[PDB]
RNA sequence: GAAUUUUCCGCAAUGGGCGAAAGCCUGACGGAGCAAUGCCGCGUGGAGGCAGAAGGCCCACGGGUCGUGAACUUCUUUUCCCGGAGAAGAAGCAAUGACGGUAUCCGGGGAAUAAGCAUCGGCUAACUCUGUGCCAGCAGCCGCGGUAAGACAGAGGAUGCAAGCGUUAUCCGGAAUGAUUGGGCGUAAAGCGUCUGUAGGUGGCUUUUUAAGUCCGCCGUCAAAUCCCAGGGCUCAACCCUGGACAG
C-alpha cells in the first residue's frame, strides 16, 4: 500500500544508420508518508514499460528516514552529488514543503509537511533528486549521535 | 524661546494632537526636542505627565492657551 | 612552518578518522591541550596522554570508531575551524551558534576560561569561536 | 579628551611635528582586520620631540586650521630605521 | 468584484470536491465527458486548484484573501491553521454556521442590509472579524421577515458546530471560542495553499 | 570565492548598465513624427513583407519602429507614439507601436484583443 | 512633455506675527474641488426554477454544451436617489465653525441606476470548429503559418483577475552568473614564463606582564515618525493610536 507518483519523462535518443530510435526514461519515487522513500530509474521501449520497470527498482532500493518528530526534519544538511548541491533545513509546524520540482516529489513521501529548501549548481531533474536521498541518510536523531558517538566508561543502569 | 502646546499627527476629521516641547521660531508640526503628553478630542483618553511639566516651566517657558484649560481639567495647577 | 597549531590539529584528526587509525600524535602546547579536554568530556575521544618522541614531546590522542558495518560510523563527521589566521572571528552573548539545533556544539575560548556551545549561555560569557564539532 | 597613539615621521617644520597613528579595526560587513593610517599635525613648542618617538596625542585648543592636537607624554624612545 | 456573480455551481462540479455555495447539486462534471478518467494533473495544478475551492467557498476575493494570509504568517502559532482562524471569524461566515441563512453568498447580504446585530450595534461590514464571547444576533425589526423565520425554522433540529451554541427561542447565538482543526469540516488541505503564496 | 584581503584592494562592484531600448530619462512612451513608411524583408526563418516606419524622436534621434496588426494609415507627416518592445526576427527595429494614439488609427473589424492594437467596443 | 488637478471656502480648530486684551494679519494650515494614481471596504442582487425553453457553438447528427444561465416566480433592498432628524472636532465661554443639504440614524419607489479586461502550444491555470493558408499576421523565450496550424483571424466554450485588467517603462528577486553569508582557475572563461624581494597579510613553543583587540555589566547618545510584538478608537479595513521592542 504505497503510493506513486512520477517526476520527469526524460527523451534520450541515439542515430544509427538504420534510423531514428528511442528507450524512454523515467523516475518514480515511493513513500507511505511514515518515513520511508526510494527512488528508482528505468529504461524501456515505451512509455508505460518505462514507469513499471522503475516502479519495481522503487521498492527495491528501501531506505528509512529518521525524522519521526512533529513532521520537520531533525536538523541542517548540505550534500553535493556531482555538480548539484541541495540544501535542507527544518521547519516550524506552520510552513509548508517549500522544495524544488524534484526535492518536493521525494519529501511528501518521507512524512515532512514543514520543510524549506534551495536548488543550488545543476537543475537536472536525475542528479537532485538522488542528492536529497543521500542528504537524507546522513540525517541523525539526538538519541543515535550519542549512541554513535563513543563515550568514556559512565555509570552503567540495570 | 521655547513653548506649550500641541502639535498635528492624525489628518483629516480625527484630530489626535501630539505632545509638547518646541521653539517658536520653528514648524507647526516639525521637530521636538523633548515628550510629555497629550489628550484625544472624541474620547475619554488624557494623558499630560506632571513631573515632566513644572520641570519644564521653570526655565523660561511659557504656558499658552492650549495647553491651560487641560492642564486645570486634572488634579494640577490648584491651590494646593 | 606551522601558520596555526590550533588548525593542524583538526587536519590530523579528519583524516586520522576517514583511514580509521588508533592514535595520532600532535604537538604540545596548553590551548591544543585544553581542546581536547572539553573533547573527552562531551565524549568525542577516548583519552588523552603525555608522550615523547626525540626531545620533542607530543600529545597522544586515542580516537573512537563504532559498531562494524561496510564502513563503520565515526565519531566526528566533520571539523572545520571558523577563527581562521587572517579572518578572526568574535561574538557575544547572543551570536553564539547553535550547531545541529543542540547535538553538536562549538569549542570557543572565552574570558572566564576554555566553554563549550552550552558552558558559555550559562555563564552569560562570549569570545572568540575556533571551530565546531559533529 | 580622547587620546591617540603614534610615531612621529618628519621633524623638519617649525615647532610642529608629523604624527603618523595606526588603527586597527574589523570590518562590519566582513570579518578581518582593516588598518588604516592617518598623519596628524601636534604641536610642540618646546621643539624636544624629535623624529623615531612614539607620543600620544591629546585633544585642545586649536592653534591653526590644520593642528588641533599636542602632545603631552612619552611612551618610548626612538624606534626608527639606522642611519 | 466584491463577490463572485454569476455561475456558482459550476465551481461545485469540476473540482471533484462539493462546497457549500448553494444547497446540494450532483457530483459530475461539466460538458459530456468529466464522469469518466481524468488528465493527469501538474505539481502547480495541484497548489492552484485547492486554494480556489478556499477562495470560493467563502465567496471571498483574491485581493482581501492576500492579506488574511500574509497576516497569519507574521503572527506567531501555527501558519497552516491561522488561515482557517480569521477566515471563520467573518460576519459572512459566521451566519452560514448559525442557521440564519441557506448559503454563504445569501449571508452577505443578510449583514449588508443591517439585519444582524453585534452585542448590540449595528455592523454592516461582512469582512469583520468576529473575536469570543460576543453575541451574534438577529434585529428587532427584521424579526418578523418570512426568509429569517424559514431559515429558524429548519435550525432546532440540526446540530450546530462546537465552537458555537445558539439558542432556538430568542434568536441568538454565541461564539465560545476559536476553532481548530479536528473542528473544521472542509475537503481542503492547508499544506498546500501556504505553498502556493511563497513560490 | 575571492579571497577576503584582495576584496578589500579591488572590491567587486558592477558597471554603469546599458539598456535595451533608449527611451530617454527612464520615460515609458515617447512620441515622434515619421519620416519614411517603407517594406522589409525579415530573417531566416521567416519571409514576410512587415511594414516598419522610421520614427523621428523628440530628443533627435531617428530610430525603426514595428507596426502591428493588419492594415495601418500612417504617412510622411504622421505623428506617431512608440511602445519598447523588440520583435526579434527583423535586425535592427527594438520599438513597437501603440495605435489607437493621436495619428495612428485602430485596427478595423478586431473583435479579440481591444486593450492592445487600439480597437473600441462594437455595438 | 508619455504624463501630474479648483485663478474655490474659512480663522471655526492648531500654529506663527503683534498687542496687559479684545482683536487683527495668516492659500502655514484646516477643508472642499478635479484625477479609479495607489491602498482598503462595500455594491452592481438574493433564494427558488425547469428534465434542461428560444437562439448560438460542437455533432459520429443517437446528442451534448452554454444553462439555472435566462425567462418565469416569491424575497431583501446597503450604496446611488428623495424626505425628516441629527454626535462630535469650541477649549474659549453677548454662547463661538470653513467643512455640512457633515458623520450617523428613521422612512418611502423599485432590482430598479452600476463590469470588464487579459489569456487558453509548453513554462502558464484554460478547447474545438471554420477562414486564411510561410499569404495575411503572432511573438517574453523555445518558436508557430507553404490546405484540415488548441501558438495567425472570427466564433462557441473555458481559465484568471476585477472596476479594475492588460501593455510599456524602471529597481530588486530568480542570477551561490562577482558567490562576505554562496561559486571557481588540468581539458569548459581563468596561475601571471620563471625567480629575488620592499610595503602589506600571516607566523612555532614556555612563563610573567600589559590588556589594546575581544568579552561581561553599567552609564550616555543612537530625534520623532516607519518596521516588529501586545493592546485600543473610526460599524471592518486602509488609516489612527499607547507602551514595549529594535535602532545590529
Amino acid at each position: 500500500g504505497f503510493e506513486e507518483n512520477v517526476v520527469q519523462v526524460r527523451r534520450v535518443t541515439k542515430v544509427v544508420k538504420g534510423g531514428k530510435h528511442m528507450r524512454f526514461r523515467a523516475i518514480v519515487v515511493v513513500g507511505d508518508k511514515k518515513g520511508q522513500v526510494g527512488v528508482g530509474v528505468g529504461k524501456a521501449k515505451e512509455v508505460v514499460s518505462a514507469v513499471q520497470k522503475a516502479a519495481v527498482d522503487a521498492r527495491r532500493n528501501i531506505i528509512t528516514v529518521p525524522m519521526t518528530k512533529y513532521l520537520t526534519f531533525p536538523h541542517r544538511n548540505e550534500a553535493d552529488y556531482g555538480a548539484a548541491r541541495v540544501m535542507l533545513r527544518p521547519a516550524a509546524p506552520g510552513t509548508g514543503v517549500i522544495a524544488g520540482g524534484a526535492v518536493r516529489t521525494v519529501l511528501e513521501m518521507a512524512g515532512v509537511e514543514n520543510a524549506l529548501g534551495k536548488q543550488l549548481g545543476s537543475n537536472n531533474a536525475l542528479n537532485n533528486a538522488r542528492a536529497t536521498i543521500v542528504a537524507v541518510q546522513t540525517m541523525r536523531q539526538f538519541s543515535d549521535v550519542a549512541r554513535d558517538r563513543g563515550i568514556p566508561m559512565e555509570e552503567l543502569w540495570k | 524661546m521655547v513653548k506649550l502646546r500641541l502639535k498635528r499627527c492624525g489628518r483629516k476629521q480625527r484630530a489626535v494632537y501630539r505632545i509638547v516641547a518646541i521653539d517658536v521660531r520653528s514648524r507647526r508640526e516639525g521637530r521636538d526636542l523633548q515628550k510629555v503628553g497629550f489628550y484625544d478630542p472624541i474620547k475619554s483618553q488624557t494623558y499630560l505627565n506632571v513631573p515632566a511639566i513644572l520641570d519644564f516651566l521653570e526655565k523660561g517657558a511659557q504656558p499658552t492657551e492650549t495647553v491651560y484649560d487641560i492642564l486645570k481639567r486634572a488634579e494640577v495647577f490648584k491651590e494646593f | 612552518m606551522g601558520k596555526d597549531t590550533i588548525a593542524d590539529i583538526i587536519t590530523c584528526i579528519r583524516n586520522a578518522d576517514m583511514n580509521r587509525k588508533g592514535t595520532v600524535r600532535i604537538v604540545s602546547t596548553n590551548i591544543t591541550e585544553n581542546i581536547v579536554k572539553i573533547l573527552l568530556r562531551e565524549g568525542f575521544i577516548e583519552n588523552a596522554r603525555k608522550h615523547q618522541e626525540r626531545n620533542k614531546y607530543f600529545l597522544v590522542l586515542t580516537l573512537r570508531h563504532r559498531r562494524n558495518k561496510k564502513g563503520p560510523y565515526l565519531n566526528t563527521f566533520h571539523l572545520k575551524r571558523v577563527s581562521r589566521p587572517g579572518l578572526r572571528i568574535y561574538s557575544n552573548y547572543q551570536r553564539i551558534p547553535r550547531i545541529l539545533g543542540g547535538m553538536g556544539i562549538a569549542i570557543l575560548s572565552t574570558s572566564r576560561g576554555i566553554m563549550t556551545d552550552r558552558e558559555a549561555r550559562l555563564e552569560g560569557i562570549g569570545g572568540e569561536i575556533l571551530c565546531y564539532i559533529w | 579628551m580622547k587620546t591617540m597613539q603614534g610615531r612621529v615621521v618628519c621633524a623638519t617644520s617649525d615647532k610642529t611635528v608629523a604624527v603618523e597613528v595606526v588603527r586597527l579595526a574589523p570590518h562590519p560587513k566582513y570579518k578581518r582586520r582593516v588598518r588604516m593610517k592617518k598623519k596628524y599635525q601636534a604641536h610642540d613648542p618646546d621643539n624636544q620631540f624629535k623624529v623615531g618617538d612614539v607620543v600620544r596625542l591629546e585633544k585642545s585648543r586649536p592653534i591653526s586650521k590644520t593642528k588641533s592636537f599636542v602632545a603631552l607624554p612619552v611612551i618610548a624612545r626612538a624606534a626608527r630605521k639606522a642611519e | 468584484m466584491s463577490r463572485y456573480r454569476g455561475p456558482r455551481f459550476k465551481k461545485i462540479r469540476r473540482l471533484g470536491a462539493l462546497p457549500g455555495l448553494t444547497n446540494k447539486r450532483p457530483r459530475a462534471g461539466s460538458d459530456l465527458r468529466n464522469q469518466s478518467r481524468s488528465g493527469k494533473r501538474s505539481q502547480y495544478r495541484i497548489r492552484l486548484e485547492e486554494k480556489q475551492k478556499l477562495r470560493f467557498h467563502y465567496g471571498i476575493t483574491e485581493r482581501q484573501l492576500l492579506k488574511y494570509v500574509r497576516i497569519a504568517r507574521k503572527a506567531k502559532g501555527s501558519t497552516g491553521q491561522v488561515l482557517l482562524q480569521l477566515l471563520e471569524m467573518r460576519l459572512d461566515n459566521i451566519l452560514f454556521r448559525l442557521g440564519m441563512a441557506p448559503t454563504i453568498p445569501g449571508a452577505r447580504q443578510l449583514v449588508n442590509h443591517r439585519h444582524i446585530l453585534v452585542n448590540g450595534r449595528i455592523v454592516d461590514i461582512p469582512s469583520y472579524r468576529c473575536k469570543p464571547q460576543d453575541t451574534i444576533m438577529a434585529r428587532d425589526e427584521q424579526k418578523s421577515i418570512a426568509l429569517i423565520q424559514n431559515s429558524l425554522d429548519l435550525s432546532p433540529r440540526e446540530e450546530l458546530p462546537k465552537h458555537l451554541t445558539l439558542n432556538p427561542f430568542p434568536y441568538k447565538g454565541l461564539v465560545n471560542q476559536i476553532i481548530d482543526s479536528k473542528w473544521v469540516g472542509l475537503k481542503i488541505n492547508e499544506l498546500l495553499v501556504v505553498e502556493y503564496y511563497s513560490r | 570565492m575571492p579571497t577576503i584581503k584582495q576584496l578589500i584592494r579591488n572590491t567587486r562592484q558592477p558597471i554603469r548598465n546599458v539598456t535595451k531600448s533608449p527611451a530617454l530619462r527612464g520615460c515609458p512612451q515617447r512620441r515622434g513624427t515619421c519620416t519614411r513608411v517603407y517594406t522589409i524583408t525579415p530573417k531566416k526563418p521567416n519571409s514576410a513583407l512587415r511594414k516598419v516606419a522610421r520614427v523621428r524622436l523628440t530628443s533627435g534621434f531617428e530610430i525603426t519602429a514595428y507596426i502591428p496588426g493588419i492594415g495601418h494609415n500612417l504617412q510622411e507627416h504622421s505623428v506617431v507614439l512608440v511602445r519598447g518592445g523588440r520583435v526579434k526576427d527583423l535586425p535592427g527595429v527594438r520599438y513597437h507601436i501603440v495605435r489607437g494614439t493621436l495619428d495612428a488609427v485602430g485596427v478595423k473589424d478586431r473583435q479579440q484583443g481591444r486593450s492592445k492594437y487600439g480597437v473600441k467596443k462594437p455595438k
